[PDB]
RNA sequence: AAAAAAAAA
């Protein structure tokens, strides 16, 4: 809460930093969807 | 130069390999230091030999 | 085997369809020729004047002429200075 | 050491090597301390010795 | 046991020389060790050694060059090909995700389990039919030079995003040379500034005020330089229209 | 027979250049020499302790050369002066990168 | 005229980077021990400003068709000239390269890197590159605009004074690595040290939509140029004789039929069309 | 067979391919990755 | 974006701490719909479809999930998916005829 | 025997020997001078250029000065041979035919390069192209057929 | 005729 309230006092402040959140030996689950398992095709199309 | 290359590349230049072949930390060594220096018996032994 | 010679000499019937290879880019299939056939090949498609058959001695005097097109290679008993060998090292005249 | 700049030109010492007697010990007084012994006579095969 | 290739890559000589490694390099798309095929050159000049890039997992699956990287097909950058054709084949781009999903997709294609010209034509289909009180004309004041010499800017309105720059600066190189010329497109506004006041004063007089550029009309005015703001897009208008207005 | 010149020309160097007794594989195949002892000596003082960054491509070998170094180890000292030699000259085979003797 | 060398071979050689450690680490390549903050912080003027106009000439690359450009002519530190095996000149909108390699015979990524920056992506086509640290003046747009016509051909520059940043887009990828490799700590008329990255992908709409817009027409110019140009005129529908044709050729007889598109506008070795 | 435009000079092709003769000394070139486990095939029905 | 990336890697540590426990992927699952992450939902679903392929309460959650957000099409193709798995139990039956 | 002696386990060398000596003492500080030259300007395998150069040039001293022009005796000509004076195996390869301008040993060794072939340096010129900066990998030559 | 065994912004 402490960094979140300076991150936006900062951000309304005009100045703007992304800091690394890639710590490793750990993933991004925001990248992509983490070990994607898409539903099998049916007897019913989805597309819509 | 080989077991300089080997020193170096683990990151352990706080060691000092001399030309006679006597492996000395070059400052006082922290835990996490000596545990990632600690070598093996083909490292000594091939040093010895 | 399946028959002879009358099964391999027809057609398939019907119309193909209105609307196999191996690999993505096309086919390719293993094959054991002599390597002396695919140098020989290799060298014609490769070395420039390719085909334009010429006889020895017009082959020997333009080999004479770049020869004389190189600088001098060296009287090659002379050690050191003006006239050395510098043999196959000798730089070309452009 | 460089070999060049330290040991390439330098002439040796003098081996250990004993004072062979030129009539007693006329049999080896000319080949005795070569390197490969008699690898040039008919005493062997030929160079692979 | 053989690269997919495009004869773009495979050098000129139909009897080509190729080497092979067994785990090489790794794959530039799903990094993962795999058979490097490496071929000659159209030129002994830099033995650089054409090699494929990509492994025959990811060649399959999305089609394409293992050297090059671009499609079978049309000969597209192969993002190009899954923005533009859309759908196909998004594929995973993380750490662990990406060689999570070759590793399944070789082992479904090992183990046996597995229409774009279709989505070219609708692609065709979407592009065919696609469609992204007046000022007066510039008369004498705008382009005669003033006492002042430190005038030197040429303010150039109605320059949409259809007009590349290039075709700009070559059509006033031809006047003199020119020091500077920066467009806004969020305004469509132009600042020309030349090295030579001569050579903007020969442009001046050559060109009037007025200027079709690509079929874009242009009015051209001198005056002071200025940084530009975030302008408003109702002035952005206004200035179009009167760039339109200075042809009438 | 002045037509069938080129043809008799060309399928003989044909048959030479493919059965001939010096091309039994496609190629003229000579017995592997000695180099001068210059050449390691230069290569040696060249890469010297691997500290230059134009040798990264030599690193990984040099230290994979260790496995093989115990070996090295073996053939030097067995192949040692005896007193009676003020010298001895041996043959080495030398990996180019310098990384084994 | 010939290539000409910019600096003496005197003055460049492979030296030891400035001593900011205790050790000097010989596998990496790096100045071991200290402060590591410090190095974070620690970045210099650059060897060198190339010119095209003075310096760039005939090399041994510019007789191979198909070569790849000098990267140290672009940052003006190639000590040869006319003996360098790459090219010296400026790339023109004709040197395209594939996917593959940038302008300069590198390997190029499949992602960018934390501060983007380096050799580039093939995961998505960047002609826009990120221009920061720029003393904040009255006359940026100027100077940036002169400096960046010197390098090439530009599409959009924006820039942000207020902050001072810029984003220029140019319309190649060499000319855009060309570049971003050229004026890496290049001085501007102020003695500060340029920051050239990569440029992220802007959120406005507008450059989103015409980014959009020129994949489709790449990948329409590429599909037009595969396809037969009478299937583009009979698919394409805009002429009316273009519709008639399309009509009688996809009748076959039996009026009213109108033949699907997976027949009618199938491509093969026997095929039921004009063909080509 | 086809590809991304037309043909332009010969079709066919003989292709040598040699193994690389790579260095005695090399250790291995890549480090191995510590991957999940893939999805399971397919389960059948359950027939109780 | 950041509390998404807190929760996602909250969620799949205990889906990798414990996997045979049905409640962390009941819960992640639901938290991806409260986000409207739909793609994901059935992604979470899917992946506790594989570690446990006849379990009928996780078979009936997912079918549900995509029922309560008008994905008719989808919920079908589970329903046939889940009576061709699991023939012999007559609650998918029953949901399946309802 | 090519090893080093100290003073008076030195066999004398045979006769002629001090006619040649100066230039073979010639070759000797070019070889030491090669071996001293930088290497922090040059690409790194060019840096191996000079040595068989030399080694090429001594050798080929030696070859003139039995052969073309006898003016060593062949007791003179087989202790240089011997004692690393000339390559044995380069002068071999020079008497035989389509070998007489052979730069080095390591450019017709067919069994250590990728496709089984000697080097390019080994090709006459008129098989290659025109104004073709052709440089060797292993010893820097630029042609070596006999030819050329 | 070494280890236990001397701590994670
Ligand atoms: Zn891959
Ligand atoms: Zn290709
Ligand atoms: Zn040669
Ligand atoms: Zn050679
Ligand atoms: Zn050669």
């Amino acid at each position: 809460l402490a960094a979140l309230q300076k991150r936006r006092e900062l951000k309304t402040a005009g100045i703007n930093i992304k800091i690394t959140t890639r710590k490793k030996g750990q993933m991004d689950y925001n990248a992509d969807i983490p070990f994607e398992k898409k539903p099998a095709p049916g007897f019913y199309d989805t597309t819509e | 130069n080989m077991l300089n290359l080997l020193i170096h590349r683990k990151n352990l230049t706080y060691l000092h390999l001399d030309y006679n072949f006597n492996l000395k930390p070059v400052k006082t060594l922290t835990t996490k230091e000596r545990k990632k220096s600690r070598f093996g018996n083909a490292f000594h032994l091939m040093r010895e030999i | 085997v399946p028959y002879t010679g009358e099964n391999l000499a027809r057609p398939s019937y019907g119309p193909a369809n209105p609307f196999k290879n191996n690999v993505l880019t096309g086919h390719a299939e293993e094959m054991y020729i002599s390597e002396a056939t695919f140098r020989a090949k290799h060298r014609a498609v490769e070395a420039v004047g390719g085909g334009v058959m010429r006889s020895n001695r017009e082959m020997k005097e333009v080999n004479k002429r770049l020869r004389e097109m190189r600088e001098d290679k060296g009287s090659a008993t002379i050690a050191d200075g003006e006239g050395a060998y510098i043999g196959p090292w000798a730089r070309y005249k452009r | 050491l460089s070999w060049s700049e330290n040991i390439e030109d330098v002439e040796p010492l003098e081996p250990i090597q004993m004072e062979l007697d030129e009539d007693e010990d006329a049999a080896v007084y000319e080949w005795f301390y070569d390197h490969q012994p008699l690898i040039d006579t008919p005493h062997v095969n030929g160079p692979s010795y | 046991d053989f690269p997919s290739v495009c004869e773009n890559c495979l050098p000129e000589n139909p009897y080509v020389k190729m080497l092979k490694e067994d785990y090489g390099a790794e794959c530039k798309l799903c990094t993962r060790p795999f058979t490097v095929f490496s071929w000659a050159g159209d030129g002994r000049a830099h033995g650089r050694k054409k090699r494929t890039n990509i492994c025959l997992t990811c060649a399959r699956l999305k089609n394409a060059c293992q050297c090059c990287i671009m499609d079978l097909q049309f000969g597209l950058p192969i993002v190009i090909r899954d923005k533009a054709l859309e759908l196909i084949a998004p594929g995973p781009q993380s750490e662990i995700n990406r060689e999570y999903f070759a590793q399944n997709n070789e082992r479904a294609i090992e183990e046996g389990r597995a229409k774009t010209d279709e989505k070219a034509r609708e692609l065709l289909r979407r592009l065919a039919n696609s469609k992204p009180a007046a000022l007066p004309p510039p008369g004498p004041k705008d382009w005669l030079p003033p006492a002042d010499k430190s005038i030197m800017s040429l303010f150039i309105t109605g320059i949409e995003d259809d007009l590349p720059e290039w075709k700009i600066r070559d059509f006033f190189k031809q006047y003199g040379k020119i020091k500077s010329l920066v467009v806004s497109h969020m305004t469509h506004c132009a600042f020309v500034n030349y090295e030579t006041r001569e050579g903007a004063e020969k442009a001046a007089t050559e060109l009037k005020g007025r200027a079709v550029i690509a079929g874009c009309p242009l009015r051209i005015r001198w005056s002071i330089p200025r940084p530009i703001g975030t302008m408003n897009k109702e002035e952005r208008a206004e200035m179009l229209r009167d760039g339109r207005s200075a042809f009438p | 027979i002045a037509k069938f010149a080129q043809k008799k020309k060309e399928w003989l160097r044909m048959q030479r250049n493919r059965f001939g007794e010096k091309r039994k594989g496609g190629f003229v195949e000579t017995q592997k020499a000695d180099m001068p002892p210059e050449h390691l000596r230069k290569i040696v003082k060249d890469i010297g302790d691997v500290s230059q960054k134009k040798y990264t491509s030599d690193k990984r070998s040099y230290l994979g050369a260790l496995k093989f170094m115990p070996h090295a180890v073996l053939k030097l000292l067995e192949n040692m002066p005896m007193p009676w030699e003020a010298a001895r000259e041996v043959k080495v085979l030398y990996h180019v990168n310098g990384c084994l003797t | 005229r010939p290539a000409r060398p910019q600096i003496d071979p005197a003055l460049v050689k492979s030296e030891r980077p400035p001593q900011t450690g205790t050790v000097f680490n010989i596998w990496y390549n790096k100045w071991s021990g200290g402060d590591r903050e410090d190095k974070y912080l620690s970045q210099t003027h650059a060897k060198g400003r190339c010119n095209i106009a003075r310096d760039s000439g005939y090399t041994r690359a510019d007789s191979r068709p198909g070569s790849y450009f000098c990267l140290y002519f672009a940052r003006g530190i190639c000590p040869k000239g006319q003996d360098c095996d790459y090219l010296h000149r400026l790339p023109t909108i004709h040197d395209i390269f594939n996917p593959n390699v940038d302008c300069f015979g590198r390997d190029k990524f499949a992602d960018y890197r934390d501060d983007m920056g380096g050799v580039g992506s093939f995961n998505r086509q960047n002609r826009t590159i990120y221009v920061g640290r720029i003393h904040v003046t009255d006359d940026i747009e100027e100077i940036v605009a002169r400096h960046f016509a010197e390098w090439g051909q530009i599409e959009r520059i924006r820039v942000l004074n207020n902050r001072g940043v810029a984003f220029i887009t140019y319309t190649n990828e060499a000319n855009a690595q060309f570049a971003k490799e050229a004026m890496a700590h290049q001085s501007l008329d102020h003695n500060e040290i340029l920051n050239v990255r990569w440029a992220t992908a802007d959120p406005n709409p507008l450059a989103q939509k015409r980014e959009q817009r020129r994949i489709e027409e790449q990948a329409a110019e590429a599909i037009r140029r595969a396809l037969p140009a009478e299937f583009v005129a009979e698919i394409e529908g805009k002429d009316p004789e273009a519709r008639k044709r399309r009509k009688l050729e996809s009748s076959y007889g039996l009026e009213g039929y109108e033949a699907p598109d997976a027949v009618h506008f199938a491509r093969g070795p026997n095929a039921v069309n004009p063909r080509g | 067979s086809a590809q991304m435009g037309n043909n332009t000079k010969k079709q066919e092709r003989i292709i040598k391919i040699v193994e690389r003769q790579r260095d005695p000394m090399e250790p291995p070139k890549f480090k191995h990755k510590k991957i999940p486990r893939g999805p399971p095939s397919p389960p059948p029905p359950v027939m109780h | 974006k950041e509390y998404q990336g807190r929760k996602r890697r909250e969620f799949e540590d205990y889906i990798r701490r414990n996997r045979l426990r049905l409640q962390n992927w009941f819960q992640y699952a639901q938290w991806e719909l409260e986000q409207k992450e739909f793609a994901r939902a059935r992604s979470i679903f899917e992946r506790a479809l594989d570690v446990h392929p006849n379990n009928t309460q996780l078979w009936i959650r997912y079918i549900e999930a995509e029922l309560k957000n008008r994905n008719i099409n989808h919920a079908r193709n589970l329903l046939d998916r889940a009576v061709t798995r699991l023939p012999r139990v007559s609650k998918l039956w029953y949901k399946y005829v309802y | 025997m090519p090893a080093i002696r100290p003073a008076s386990k030195r066999k004398p060398p045979p006769d002629g020997f001090s006619d040649i000596e100066e230039d073979l003492l010639i070759f000797a500080n070019k070889m030491k001078d090669a071996q001293n030259t930088p290497t922090d300007n040059i690409p790194k395998h060019q840096a191996q250029w000079p040595i068989f150069q030399i080694a090429h040039q001594r050798s080929r001293y030696v070859y003139e000065l039995y052969y073309q022009k006898q003016a060593i005796s062949k007791q003179l000509y087989d202790w240089l041979l011997k004692n690393g004076y000339a390559d044995a195996m380069l002068i071999a390869k020079w008497k035989k035919q389509g070998y007489e301008k052979l730069c080095c040993l390591r450019c017709i060794q067919t069994k250590e390069t990728n496709f089984n072939s000697t080097c390019i340096c080994r090709v006459p010129r008129a098989q290659l192209k025109e104004d073709q900066d052709i440089q060797c990998v292993n010893c820097g030559c630029r042609g070596c057929a006999s030819t050329d």
